[PDB]
């Protein structure tokens, strides 16, 4: 995950990443965190 | 599976290394400094940049 973008923080800095279509068509939230320079390496387990 | 990391030996190396990461991308080319000392004169710190 990239340091800062597409734009500057306003209004809110935070980024959240979701999962979808696994058991349900609606998306479900798997990770939520603040966006920070310079790099973020997140490793997830995803079920099928 | 091979793992290559840029983190400094706890101490100055990690600080310099964190500067490299914070203000620059990988593959970028630059000068770093091996020996850092506190001055006999002009210092009250025992601390260094």
């Amino acid at each position: 995950i990239p340091p800062y973008n597409l734009s500057t923080h306003g209004d809110e800095r935070w980024f959240k990443l979701y999962i979808k279509h696994v058991v349900d068509n609606n998306s479900h939230i798997i990770y939520s965190g603040q966006l920070t320079d310079t790099n973020i390496n997140i490793t997830l387990f995803i079920p099928l | 599976k091979l793992r290559i990391i840029h983190n400094g030996y706890e101490g100055q190396k990690r600080n310099q290394c964190n500067l490299m990461n914070k203000y620059g991308k990988l593959g970028d080319k630059f000068i770093v400094y091996t020996s850092l000392g506190v001055n006999p004169n002009n210092s009250s710190n025992k601390l260094m940049f």
